[PDB]
């Protein structure tokens, strides 16, 4: 079965989803979000001293 | 034996080409024994005989 959800970017607090399937009992998950980086890619020109 | 008052509840329901329904009945009994089941309408089918 699939599940598609959207998480707003804050750090720190708890959210909850809904999944209901026909036929069985409703399930509930629960999910937080710790950390998030961003890594750029370099090139180097020349150094100085 | 004879049974006297009875009521019908349908938990759930699929129309796929296997058996995808449930239902439950409540009844009161004379007495101790066996008796039959059968359906009244020609679209549904039951199993337990």
């Amino acid at each position: 079965y699939e599940h598609v959800t959207v998480i707003p970017n804050t750090v720190g607090v708890p959210y909850k989803t809904l999944v209901n399937r026909p036929g069985y009992s409703p399930m509930v998950l629960e999910m937080e979000l710790q950390s998030v980086t961003l890594e750029p890619t370099l090139s180097l020109d020349y150094i100085t001293c | 034996p004879s049974v006297t008052d009875m009521s019908c509840e349908v938990p759930a329901c699929t129309h796929s080409s296997d058996f995808g329904g449930v239902a439950i009945i409540k009844y009161t009994a004379s007495k101790k024994g066996k008796c039959a089941v059968h359906s009244m309408t020609n679209a549904v089918t039951i199993r337990e005989a």
